[PDB]
RNA sequence: GUCGCCUCCUAAAGGGUAACGGAGGCGCCCAAAGGUUCCCUCAGCCUGGUUGGUAAUCAGGUGGUGAGUGUAAGUGCACAAGGGGGCUUGACUGUGAGACUGACAGGUCGAGCAGGGACGAAAGUCGGGACUAGUGAUCUGACGGUGGCUUGUGGAUGCGCC
RNA sequence: UUUCCGGUGGCCAUAGUGGAAGGGAAACACCCGGUCCCAUUCCGAACCCGGUCGUUAAGCCUUCCAACGCUGAUGGUACUGCACGAGGGAUCGUGUGGGAGAGUAAGACGCUGCCGGAAU
RNA sequence: GCGGGGUGGAGCAGCCUGGUAGCUCGUCGGGCUCAUAACCCGAAGGUCGUCGGUUCAAAUCCGGCCCCCGCAACCA
């Protein structure tokens, strides 16, 4: 699970999930990779199960790389109780995706079982995903 | 249940230029309420105690570059 | 009294030839000479007492021949136990004939009575032609008295040369003469 | 030089006990110097003391039974 | 308490012409200030009261 | 749990803008940490050096702000508003053209002038503090000054003014 | 009149930083002294004073070097005022106006005023 | 949620506030005794639950966290 060591503000306002990715959305590390179509709340638990399909089925061969870090804290209400009484206690971490952002990176494995793992790892995300290539 | 450390805030102080470019004004006039120089006192402008800066004559106001500071200047009316 | 010292005299005549002969130098004024002395010493256990600054200021300014410059402590430190603008450390500064001549007075007499004296390494320079070193004892200057000093304390003595370079820097400081050994 | 805070400094003659006689100055009060050694006096680089070490473990074996 | 209102009172027409605060403790005595005293019409010498 | 004041964010590039929204501060301190005049440049890093170590004091080199600012934060400040020395009390009296900001009470800035000063060779600057919190209307009472009023007159007494 | 140089402004890196080469007639400077005014929280280092011998090594000045830094379009894109539209929903699209940041080509080894100097 | 507590082996002091960690018992070494207990003479023993901050300096000040307590968790 990746949790930042420190945040400054460990209460945020919920980050913007509007317009297109702002960066990082060409491959920079790896062969193959995951892109994003849609935008969307990224959790580290989902981060977490996708990589851990992606590893598991590369065996021990290739390498992974997670663009994205869940840096973004989330507060919960505390349960049961009414509206007010200040703002909550970080519940979950998430990073801000949007669409064309590359989330994950894989390298060292050939073309046909890397997309093969790329499958496994975009059923474990909770938005739309591709995978890309540097055109093979 | 649970409660808030927060809540406090000051009062607005309602900073901020108070005569633009080329505005008519006359001597002793604000010009701008500010903390801190932002604008330092031009030519026929002074600067008070709490940084307001404030016309020394009539004139128009013009905000321009002295040196290397961001400066306040009343020209004199023609 | 009106007398330039025996140590400029030489310096001026045989260093000043002997550099220009055996660095080329293409400028009359580019052979290194002696900038200044500078006489430090940090008196550190001064943060519980004042007579230990006391001792110090009268061993340096019998040793140099002029007040120093006492230095307040810039910052605060609890390990070593000192204040902040406590006293914990004076200093020196000689140039012209008080340089010449307290130099001339430190190689001719105070080094070669140091005890199981065996010289100074010649490795001690800073890197730019000025070579500083350190004294662990101080009655052995002999302008100041025996049986009357509070306690033993050490020193600091810097050689400032207008010296480009070490290797120059340490021709100029073997002409005018120190103990130099072979050894790090 | 200010005046009133430096110490009496002047004229100063010092003599090596080993045929050395200067004329330096220091502030040496109502007096000289006399002193123990030299620089061109020192056993030091004068060079006579050479001691080195004394190196010789077989050495000693044939001195005591060569 | 520990830094309480003193007056300043001219000691030539011992008029309580000014007040102002001192620390009592890096203070302790009266304070002597020369200030501009209006009855005497120039600078006098001012005392804190007792 | 909160209630007044100050700084930031929310606040949507003037100002303003709510929530038991998100972060912190204030109820002081300083006779210098005020005024003025002159001088100075830091932190960090690298190298050398008695005690001495990562780091005390010293030397050289580098280094433009990352240090520093009595105290939160922001805006400022290296031209320093940061560091140091000299002399001082303007932490004045009588004032306030002209503006800022509030429903109002109110809060804030202020040129110029006179008196009498401080500093500076002068130009000049000085009506506390780099700036913005460190505060409480009115009533009633109190002390100091003043002597305007005082019920027949003169006192007294009481009140008024500051 | 011109050229060169010393002062003093303005723009405040297109000017800086770094490297290379060369120059001093006046001038600037380092430099040489400290007796004299004056000065160092020690030091004639600095400040100040007296000289202008020595020296262009450095400051300074001239030429050269896009190397770090700086400057930087056009077009496109993001965003956006107004007017609409599409999705179950996060949200997205279009019309009509405005339009970046980054990046790209490129610029650039400063510009300009006054006074003085030596020569013309 | 509010308030308190966590310090040698144990049970307890040191907390307005910074700088010197104490008493009792127990542990260990020596006496006394035939031997043990008791008693007598000497010694060691906790960098203060943990993370971080304030500050020249933290057992002490501040926050988070873990553990143990107490209280509250109400009206239909
Ligand atoms: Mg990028
Ligand atoms: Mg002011
Ligand atoms: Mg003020
Ligand atoms: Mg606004
Ligand atoms: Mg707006
Ligand atoms: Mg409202
Ligand atoms: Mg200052
Ligand atoms: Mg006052
Ligand atoms: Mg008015
Ligand atoms: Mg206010
Ligand atoms: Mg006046
Ligand atoms: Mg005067
Ligand atoms: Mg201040
Ligand atoms: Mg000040
Ligand atoms: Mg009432
Ligand atoms: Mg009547
Ligand atoms: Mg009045
Ligand atoms: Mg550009
Ligand atoms: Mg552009
Ligand atoms: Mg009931
Ligand atoms: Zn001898
Ligand atoms: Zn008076």
């Amino acid at each position: 699970m990746l949790i930042p060591r420190r945040v400054k503000y460990r209460k945020q306002h919920h980050p913007k999930r509007t317009g297109a990715a702002k960066g990082g959305t060409q491959l920079a590390f790896g062969d193959y990779g995951i892109q994003a179509t849609e935008g969307g709340y990224l959790t580290n638990r989902q981060i977490e199960a996708a990589r851990i399909a992606m590893t598991r089925y590369i065996k021990r061969g290739g390498k992974v790389w997670i663009n994205v870090y869940p840096d973004r804290p989330m507060t919960k209400h505390p349960a049961e109780s009414r509206m007010g009484s200040g703002k909550g206690t970080p519940e979950w971490w998430i990073a801000n995706i949007k669409p064309g952002r590359v989330l994950f990176e894989l390298s060292g494995v050939p073309e046909d079982v890397a997309r093969e793992a790329m499958r496994l790892a975009i059923h474990k995300l909770p938005m739309k995903a591709r995978f890309i290539s540097r055109e093979g | 249940a649970s409660s808030s450390r927060n809540g406090r805030d000051s009062n607005a102080q309602r900073l901020g230029v108070k005569r633009f470019g080329g505005q008519l004004v006359n001597a002793g006039e604000i010009i701008v309420r500010q903390r801190g120089t932002h604008f330092h006192p031009g030519d026929g402008v002074g600067r008070g105690g709490d940084d307001t800066l404030f016309a020394l004559r009539d004139g128009n106001v013009e905000f321009g570059t002295r040196r290397g500071r961001r400066v306040v200047n009343v020209t004199p009316v023609e | 009294a009106h007398e330039m010292p025996r140590l400029k005299k030489q310096y001026r005549e045989q260093i000043r030839a002997a550099m220009q002969e055996e660095f080329g130098y293409r400028n009359p004024m580019l052979i290194p000479g002696l900038e200044k002395i500078v006489v430090n010493m940090g008196v550190g256990d001064a943060a519980h007492d004042s007579k230990v600054m006391d001792g110090a200021i009268r061993d340096i300014t019998a040793i140099t021949g002029q007040k120093p410059q006492v230095t307040k402590a810039r910052k605060s430190i609890a390990q070593f136990k000192l204040r902040e603008g406590q006293p914990i450390g004076c200093h020196v500064t000689l140039r012209g004939d008080r340089m010449w001549e307290f130099a001339d007075r430190l190689l001719t007499l105070a080094l070669p009575r140091i005890r199981d004296f065996r010289g100074l390494n010649s490795n001690q320079f800073d890197g730019k032609g000025n070579y500083t070193f350190g004294l662990s004892e101080q009655v052995m200057f002999l302008e100041i008295d025996q049986d009357k000093i509070d306690r033993i304390r050490g020193m600091d003595i810097t050689f400032v040369t207008t010296a480009q370079t070490n290797e120059e820097g340490k021709a100029l400081l073997k002409h005018l003469g120190f103990p130099f050994k072979a050894k790090d | 030089m200010k005046q009133g805070i430096h110490p009496d400094y002047r004229e100063t003659t010092v003599v090596c006990t080993c045929g050395n006689t200067f004329t330096t100055r220091s502030t040496s009060q109502s007096g000289t110097l006399n002193a123990d050694v030299c620089s061109k006096c020192h056993p030091f680089y004068t060079g006579k003391q050479k001691i080195l070490d004394a190196g010789g473990r077989v050495a000693r074996f044939e001195r005591r039974y060569g | 308490d520990v830094r309480p209102k003193i007056t300043l009172a001219c000691t030539e027409c011992k008029e309580r012409n000014y007040i102002t605060k001192k620390n009592r403790r890096n203070n302790p005595d009266r304070m002597e200030m020369a200030k501009f005293c209006p009855r005497c019409r120039k600078h006098t010498a001012h005392r804190e009261t007792r």
